[PDB]
DNA sequence: CCACTGGCCACTGGAGAATCCCGGTGCCGAGGCCGCTCAATTGGTCGTAGACAGCTCTAGCACCGCTTAAACGCACGTACGCGCTGTCCCCCGCGTTTTAACCGCCAAGGGGATTACTCCCTAGTCTCCAGGCACGTGTCACATATATACATCCTGTGCATGTAAGT
DNA sequence: ACTTACATGCACAGGATGTATATATGTGACACGTGCCTGGAGACTAGGGAGTAATCCCCTTGGCGGTTAAAACGCGGGGGACAGCGCGTACGTGCGTTTAAGCGGTGCTAGAGCTGTCTACGACCAATTGAGCGGCCTCGGCACCGGGATTCTCCAGTGGCCAGTGG
């Protein structure tokens, strides 16, 4: 079972405070290095980082939809 | 609910088919229509015999069937399924012409 | 008092006139003089080379289970065979179509 | 007696059907005119040779004898017509 | 009465009745047959004669025509036909 | 003592002369114009001799040589050179 | 007692030896026998396209501003010109090299 | 800072060189050498005209040559211009080879 | 007299040469053993009809000509060798 | 905080459909016989083409000694394949309407095909001579080298611009 | 919501380099004169392939009715083409080093090549026939048709799984 999948993605924006967001793929890597199976969860990773950027907990830094870089919000 | 299969299915249906085919794929009479057109092209009242016809049709469509193969080569090079004609001016330059 | 007349295909043992394929080469304007020896080689290299691919034709018969050969059956037979085929890549044949082939990136998951 | 159009008369199914034979999956829409242009372009090529052999043998009707004799000389050589 | 045309259908009948008694043929595609003999004879016939030049020989001889095999025909294909060949020409030379 | 070679530089040369005066040749550049002029030689002469060969003719004359120059080049190159080819005939005829 | 030797070249007006060409298409064994113009006619299409390709070839080393033309003119000269280059696709020149010829979506920006 | 060119505009440079001139670009000693040992496979003690080798020299050369201007187009073709050997054996087979 | 590792005489930056006479600005890693492959097979094939041409010629040594002969039975002609 | 509930994804079984496979059935090419004819065969001859030996000479093979040019290799960087995703639109597919292709039937005549005939040209032979070829020689177009001149490519650097922090 | 400080981008100047360009100089390869001989011209002939005329018939062309299967058109939807973003890696480029190619020189000879001989072989020609081709008849393999089995596709139903939300 384990914990849901959204504060995972929120550590994975959170490891690194790049001055430009997360890629899809470092973030991805960093589920991988972490521990999750990220093969079977592409779909569940995807939609949770749409919801997170929909809330505006987090802000999409270039790309759209999945794509792109991922930063976090303002505060 | 009317029936209808996925896009392709059907498709490579009539590649099984055809390539268990053996016949001329055209139209013959609209074929020797464009052969007499082109003949008058070069000099008047020409005259055909049937076989000659036959011939023409299956040379045609053999150089054209293989261009076919080299366009599919082509695009699945290109990653690929759909062909553009980019292909096909690909593969006559390769060919030589 | 002329002896019984044999044919040379007969002295050979073959089965492809040597006679007219002497007569051919002489009017096909290749050489004024003729060696013996070559036409009865020619004929029989054309006899062997008939017979594989005759051979091939019936096994392509039988494995489409017909008992006359069709060109269907020329094509799949001369295709099959790579050096026969790269020696014929550049003919056309009458009514043999093309292999079965499709691409397996062309195939559906 | 004269015509002007027959180039159309290579339907789009009939494309399409040699694309199978071909083996093709999917066609663009572009692929049919040059197609036409491309066999088309290869025909007077093979038949200004057939004609040229046809005056040759000083006849105005055009055996298949000399479309066997223009398309070998293109290295385009097909059995089961000659003879 | 017409013309006789020249054919090579009754041979290669003879042949196809060696090597398979039961089958049976179609005639275009024995037509097909017809012109595969007359074309590799008017190909090798054609390397033959020009080599026959290039070493200025008079005379088409076997030991051309056997070069010539080996220079279209492939490999063991070759060879084969080298093989029959050859023991054709002994049994000719034998009469 | 050596045995003569026939080649065609002494024409070649004549006729680089008579379009360019002023223009010279390697050597090997004349090597391959002697391939060049077989190599087109010997095409049309094959041509020619299969014609002859299509339609049973025994002489070779210049209708069918005229034919195979219209068969075997490409454009305007072909409508020149039956041009020219029909004033040579014109003169050698009057000659 | 007999006429003076006149050559048929120059009854012809032409460069090419008419006798050479004769005696090559004699002994070339392409049939028995041959017209007396055919030579003529031959030798003539010969020297248009030896006058055509030594016109570019010069025009080339001209362009090259070099007196003596090398086998690089010969190359330039022959695929420069399209009728040529379908005349001599097969073809290859020792030491002519290739066309100077890039694509442009190899270029920069 | 010593002097460097980016990538590219000395390959560039080497191309326009490459491409006005007409020399050699393989050392011929080890191409005399390899074809003795290819030909030592057909048939032993063989000897060589110094221009046959040569002219097999420019036939070869030629041929692979003319396979990279195909290659070229096979890359270009898939939109890229880094070549990879799908490109070679792609260009020999639509060549029939 | 025995010669083993011949096929290595192809040198990796004239392998880029020949490349930049084809036009090529960018070359894999991956290229050199396959078009080593490829020029090795081409060999065999000229200098198996050039020695054919040989012992019917009944010489040991090989002539220029009868590699224009070689490579012109296949249609690859090369001029200003005797051809 | 936890359990209820709703959205999303994968598996699966069932329905439909297209094709493979089994018989029947009439049909027309395959094949086999027959009759003719003309081309392979027999036999002999004569000239000659190439095999065979033998001399010659030349070019290729081998060896070596310097002598750089190039191959290799390493290293560092950046440009490029390429993998993922997102998006848009183009074409497979299926139904409906149309139409002309095809069969087949008949009319007609146009030209290929075949035979006869007579003759224009050309292979062949003899004689003769002249033009091209091997060879010697000389000589200037061009290769090579070196010193200027410009092109061009890359990178620092000053100015313009969008955006975060302070007010 | 305004003003000010900072990261970013972009155009230009300059320098380093590589490539062109001008001029001097040898050199050897191109060009030109020479002897010659063999191959091309002159002249005549045999004869024979071939131009041309006549015929015929058969094979091609044109037209007319029916049919239907194939083509054209429309809808639509999904999946494939393609744009972009990031990312890693793998050649591009530059410098040191090894070494191996290459050029020059020398010696060997074995085999390419020319030359005489002669003889096995192959072209040429009269006789003749039987093998092989044109035509005809029959039939059975096979194309077409009809009915059922099978196998492949797809989609709706259902189970698992995750996350939101309210009690």
């Amino acid at each position: 079972s384990g914990p849901p999948v959204s504060e995972l993605i929120t550590k994975a924006v959170a490891a690194s405070k790049e001055r430009s967001g997360v890629s899809l793929a470092a973030l991805k890597k960093a589920l991988a290095a972490a521990g999750y199976d990220v093969e079977k969860n592409n779909s569940r990773i995807k939609l949770g980082l749409k919801s997170l950027v929909s809330k505006g907990t987090l802000v999409q830094t270039k790309g759209t939809g999945a794509s792109g870089s991922f930063k976090l919000n303002k505060k | 609910k009317p029936h209808r299969y996925r896009p392709g299915t059907v498709a490579l249906r009539e590649i099984r088919r055809y390539q268990k085919s053996t016949e001329l794929l055209i139209r013959k009479l609209p074929f020797q229509r464009l052969v007499r057109e082109i003949a008058q092209d070069f000099k008047t009242d020409l005259r055909f015999q049937s076989s000659a016809v036959m011939a023409l049709q299956e040379a045609s469509e053999a150089y054209l069937v293989g261009l076919f193969e080299d366009t599919n080569l082509a695009a699945i090079h290109a990653k690929r399924v759909t062909i553009m004609p980019k292909d096909i001016q690909l593969a006559r330059r390769i060919r030589g012409e | 008092a002329r002896a019984k007349a044999k044919t040379r295909s007969s002295r050979a043992g073959l089965q492809f006139p040597v006679g007219r394929v002497h007569r051919l080469l002489r009017k096909g304007n290749y050489s004024e003089r003729v060696g013996a020896g070559a036409p009865v080689y020619l004929a029989a290299v054309l006899e062997y080379l008939t017979a594989e691919i005759l051979e091939l034709a019936g096994n392509a018969a039988r494995d489409n289970k017909k008992t006359r050969i069709i060109p269907r059956h020329l094509q799949l037979a001369i295709r099959n065979d790579e050096e026969l085929n790269k020696l014929l890549g550049r003919v056309t044949i009458a009514q043999g179509g093309v292999l079965p082939n499709i691409q397996a990136v062309l195939l559906p998951k | 007696k004269v015509l002007r159009d027959n180039i159309q008369g290579i339907t789009k199914p009939a494309i399409r059907r040699l694309a199978r034979r071909g083996g093709v999956k999917r066609i663009s829409g572009l692929i049919y005119e040059e197609t036409r242009g491309v066999l088309k372009v290869f025909l007077e090529n093979v038949i200004r040779d057939a004609v040229t052999y046809t005056e040759h043998a000083k006849r105005k009707t055009v055996t298949a004898m000399d479309v066997v004799y223009a398309l070998k000389r293109q290295g385009r050589t097909l059995y089961g017509f000659g003879g | 009465k017409r013309s006789r045309k020249e054919s090579y259908s009754v041979y290669v009948y003879k042949v196809l009745k060696q090597v398979h008694p039961d089958t049976g043929i179609s005639s275009k595609a024995m037509g097909i047959m017809n012109s595969f003999v007359n074309d590799i004879f008017e190909r090798i016939a054609g390397e033959a004669s020009r080599l026959a030049h290039y070493n200025k020989r008079s005379t088409i001889t076997s030991r051309e025509i056997q070069t010539a095999v080996r220079l279209l025909l492939p490999g063991e294909l070759a060879k084969h036909a080298v093989s029959e060949g050859t023991k054709a020409v002994t049994k000719y030379t034998s009469a």
